[PDB]
């Protein structure tokens, strides 16, 4: 003997009642049959639900909008005649389905007012609902939120939660990175950014987190 | 079609069973049973025949691997017990330590521990888990493959997805400690390989330069190198 | 003092911005509190042609809350409370660019703390509801107060609200901890590690933040950063806090042992924690029995503290002593793998072969607590001769 | 009621902080194998046969 010689669903056990979520939330949560979030919502809720921002890359169907949706209603302080929640997206679709998202997500919390405004349409209607009935969250495509605010329809000046659904869509472009640049200067410095998009290049990236302070990324 | 009468889905079930039973499709019994308990979720019912139907679901995602599927029924099946339900704790919290051995969750595992009656433990499924588990954290894989060889109900379903990588782990310490060459019999014995084919089988991949031409014994000082690679 | 003499007084407190005045006359460790007087169960007609809101709702549900906590009943006196939260939380957002209501912030979440465990101790008794349901409501108030403070960033640093964060990221800690929801706190401790500030709080949250980030690493199984954090932690703490340095050396003395660090019996009798000495002196001796009849005594008071699994690997740690005690006995280099079954069976350890000897020595081995090798051969294992049981520290 | 409670002071600049002289022992590990353990693990390995 010769001497020795030197995805789709989380992993973790941790439903949507340990998001220490409004049980408003919660129940609307259960009522939609939501039983187990997605790995994506098990990482970006926590850090959504402080109010700080996110830049999300993940596949479609794995409950991105449900992330964002979830971490704006938690934080939610609604008062009558001003707008706390943006929505920004290049497409009417989006937009509709995040509208229909949001009133599926606050059957329990009447408070919450979601309004929908988006191109094809008169601008004079979107400043009458604007006007009448001022809400807490507005969805709408860059184009139409830019012309409300330049025709001072929209108080932008109340902003705390600005989020982007399929940012490398809107940040590809010239016409539509200058509106998202604009609206965002606009809003003020102290609000939470969010952004959310299918695949985020990494050309795109610098200028999608460029918007951000010190964002917490995930891509899938 | 969103509201199911509670009869109605236990007949769907009951047929599910039997299809599975019979046939053993995977897919049309996970499409049915998500469908089933979206359909309990629903309405709110968390009942025994909840609890029943998640342990199905979960019993059933065990023989075709599916960790998100198991996950799901577990994490409900957790809460599905803390609300006061029969179900089978004592088999479901060895499947949920199991689970967390196979994420590497301590701090799942040290919750899972903080609440364990004396009652619980004495059931052997979870007794087998909580020795599996000490041998685990332990290192000893001569006890976690012993206790893989018979593990009681579906216990081994669940390590078969740790078992590679507790075999290659223990693989990495044998070469490591057995020189100057460690017989392919010795990795029968320990690593618990139901067949000399298998062993090879697992074995050949990893290009380990077996002394010999007939490759009797993995060189464990050549293979040294071949250890950081897998 | 009377009750219009105290709504001025808290006027001109507002008015001057005296933040420490302001905390004194609305936190629940004043004696004005325990004034019958000030105690009131409609204060809504009063307060509104003194304090501009909403200030005015939220002292008015401060004495309501007064009153309740004369009259027990703390469900309702934390409902106030959070009511007193919802309340300042919008006059405090109003400040810009000036961090004066601070202190109130702090009393207002302490108060918020304490309501929130009387009232789950109320809910208990009455049955309604399981313990630790409060704590939810608790945790989203501070969470909201946490958003408050920190999204504040364009202010100057000497006018800034995250001043204010470590104490509300400790509060949250708490209730974490308390609810054992501890995959919370990693948001809270990426914001506190991307803050600037992490290195200017006060003493007494840095220490707090310490402490329950490294038993959040120890219960993640990251033990040289939970070291450090515990580290930090015992050597900052107060004198008068006993407690809190007992509740430290609980988490800190698992993870010193597992680097090969052992605590005295002095240090043990000085905190009174007398359920480690004999751990510490079977790790230390290498006595496998003397370990699991500890670790059996003392298994309720190590499952409640949640540091036995943190603890049974003290029995990888004894594994070696025991080898290295029978190794120094022999006097050997060749030792057979057999003299380790005979000290296995002394240890009264259940079916232990030579098969499992060899797979204990492989492991430790592999964690390089052991240089050396198995014959297998000639059933041997062959030591290093020179370190063949390296340092602790090192490995 | 075991819990983390609040500290007296906000800061204490570490005059009243208390400073522990060697509470931990380090040298433990030693090559000294003469205590009652070490007699009965010797005693056994004698019975058994290794000396």
């Amino acid at each position: 003997l010769l001497d020795y010689e030197d995805s789709y669903v989380s992993i973790h056990s941790s439903g949507f009642r340990d998001f220490l979520l409004k049980p408003e939330l919660l129940r609307a949560i259960v009522d939609c049959g939501f039983e187990h979030p997605s790995e994506v919502q098990h990482e970006c809720i926590p850090q959504a639900i402080l109010g700080m921002d996110v830049l999300c890359q993940a596949k479609s169907g794995m409950g991105k909008t449900a992330v964002f949706v979830l971490a704006t209603l938690q934080q939610l302080x609604p008062v009558t005649g001003q707008v706390s929640v943006l929505v920004m997206c290049h497409t009417r679709e989006l937009a509709f389905q995040i509208s229909k998202e949001y009133e599926r997500f606050s059957k329990y919390m009447p408070n919450v007012k979601v309004a929908v405004f988006f191109g094809g349409l008169s601008i004079k209607k979107d400043e009458e609902v604007l006007k009448k009935n001022c809400p807490h969250i507005v969805v709408g495509t860059p184009g139409r939120i830019l012309a409300l605010a330049r025709n001072k329809s929209l108080n932008l000046k109340h902003i705390k939660h600005f989020i982007l659904d399929e940012c490398d869509k809107m940040l590809e472009q010239l016409d539509m990175r200058r509106d998202v640049q604009e609206i965002f200067r606009m809003t003020p410095h102290e609000k939470q950014v969010m952004m959310f998009s299918a695949t985020l290049s990494k050309e795109i990236r610098p200028v999608c987190r460029k918007f951000m302070q010190d964002p917490m990324e995930i891509f899938v | 079609s969103t509201v199911r009468p509670v009869a109605v889905l236990k007949k769907s079930l009951c047929m599910v069973k039997c299809h599975w039973k019979e046939k053993q499709d995977y897919a049309f019994a996970c499409e049915q049973m998500k469908s089933i308990r979206q359909d309990l979720t629903v309405q709110g019912i968390r009942t025994e025949f909840t609890v029943e139907v998640y342990e199905t679901h979960a019993r059933i995602a065990l023989e075709k691997g599916d960790h998100e599927e198991f996950n799901q029924c577990q994490t409900q099946l957790k809460s599905l017990y803390a609300e006061n339900l029969p179900g089978n704790v004592g088999e479901f919290t060895a499947y949920r330590i199991l689970y967390y051995i196979f994420t590497k969750n301590s701090g799942d595992i040290t919750t899972e521990l903080a609440y364990l009656t004396r009652e619980l433990k004495a059931d052997p499924c979870v007794a087998h888990a909580l020795a599996l588990r000490t041998a685990w954290a332990l290192g000893n894989y001569h006890r976690f493959f012993r206790l893989y060889c018979h593990a009681p109900c579906m216990s081994g379903y669940l390590v078969d997805k740790f078992a590679d990588r507790e075999r290659k782990v223990a693989l990495k310490a044998m070469i490591k400690t057995f020189r100057p060459a460690l017989p392919v019999s010795y990795l029968q014995a320990e690593l618990a390989f139901e067949g000399e084919a298998a062993c090879r089988a697992f074995l050949e991949p990893l290009g380990l330069a077996y002394t010999g031409p007939d490759n009797s014994s993995i060189d464990c000082r050549l293979s040294l190198a071949q250890l950081s690679a897998f | 003092i009377t009750i219009n003499q105290y709504l001025q007084q808290v006027y001109e407190a507002i008015d001057s911005r005296d933040g420490a005045s302001c905390a004194e006359l609305v936190s629940f460790k004043h004696p004005h509190v325990a004034n019958p007087r000030l105690q009131m169960a409609s204060p809504e007609e009063k307060c509104q042609q003194v304090l501009e809101p909403p200030y005015d709702e939220m002292f008015a549900a401060h004495l309501r809350c007064t009153y309740a906590v004369g009259n027990h009943d703390f469900i309702e006196a934390y409902k106030c409370q959070t009511v007193i939260v919802q309340s300042f939380l919008r006059a405090f957002q109003a400040h810009k660019e000036e961090n004066w209501a601070l202190p109130v912030m702090y009393a207002v979440a302490l108060d918020l703390r304490v309501f929130a465990n009387n009232a789950d101790q109320q809910l208990v008794k009455k049955g309604k509801s399981k313990v630790g349901d409060m704590l939810e409501k608790a945790a989203e108030l501070l969470m909201s107060c946490f958003r408050v403070c920190a999204s504040d960033t364009r202010a100057g640093i000497e006018d800034s609200k995250k001043w204010g964060m470590l104490f509300l990221v400790n509060q949250l800690f708490k209730i974490y901890f308390k609810i054992n929801k501890l995959h919370l706190c990693k948001p809270l401790i990426r914001a506190i590690d991307s803050s600037n500030l992490k290195d200017d709080y006060s003493t007494a949250q840095r220490v707090t933040y310490k402490y329950y980030v490294g038993r959040k690493a120890m219960f993640d199984s990251d033990f040289k950063q939970a070291e450090e954090y515990l580290s930090f932690a015992f050597e900052h703490c107060h004198r008068s806090s006993q407690k809190n340095k007992r509740m430290i050396l609980i988490y800190l003395l698992p993870v010193k042992m597992l680097l090969g660090h052992m605590p005295t019996v002095e240090l043990l009798k000085k905190y009174h924690l007398m359920q480690f000495a004999e751990v510490t002196r079977a790790v230390s001796e290498g006595n496998l029995l003397l370990l699991h009849e500890a670790l059996a005594k003392h298994e309720a008071f190590f499952i409640r503290c949640g540091i036995f699994l943190i603890l049974e690997k003290l029995k990888i740690i004894t594994y070696r002593n025991l080898f290295k005690k029978v190794y120094l006995l022999l006097k050997t280099h060749q030792l057979s793998l057999d003299a380790f079954l005979v000290a296995l069976k002394f240890m009264q350890v259940e079916d232990v072969d030579i098969d499992e000897v060899q797979c204990i020595l492989a492991n430790l081995i592999y964690m390089g607590h052991v240089k050396g090798y198995i014959s297998h051969q000639h059933q041997k294992l062959v030591v290093s001769k020179q370190n063949p049981f390296p340092p602790l520290s090192t490995v | 009621d075991d819990e983390f409670e609040e500290f007296p002071a906000e800061d204490w600049a570490g005059l009243d902080e208390d400073e522990d002289a060697h509470v931990w022992e380090d040298n433990w590990d030693d090559d000294n194998v003469e205590d009652d353990f070490s007699n009965q693990l010797r005693a056994e390995l004698e019975k058994h046969g290794y000396k």
